[PDB]
């Protein structure tokens, strides 16, 4: 339990890119969170909104 | 820009619209502005035979 400091800092950065990867599955609103199923299902007016 | 079409087809004539004319004889660009004007010619374009 010496090192805590060396370790929080890699925790950190770790738990940060952890998050940032897994906001990729949301649809925020949207039908989908995977935009290629989203373009092969609407006409385009539609697929861009 | 001038022509004849059927009833059914007078939605078709706008951007980002599919269909046979839509696709086979008529397009309009996806960023396309002015106006549209259409009316029926039954009297004019209609013949018994």
């Amino acid at each position: 339990s010496a090192l805590g400091k060396l370790q929080d800092v890699v925790n950190q950065n770790a738990q940060a890119l952890n998050t940032l990867v897994k906001q990729l599955s949301s649809n925020f609103g949207a039908i989908s969170s995977v935009l290629n199923d989203i373009l092969s299902r609407l006409d385009p007016p539609e697929a861009e909104v | 820009d001038s022509f004849v079409i059927r009833g059914d087809e007078v939605r078709q004539i706008a951007p980002g619209q599919t269909g046979k004319i839509a696709d086979y004889n008529y397009k309009l660009p996806d960023d396309f502005t002015g106006c549209v004007i259409a009316w029926n010619s039954n009297n004019l374009d209609s013949k018994v035979g």
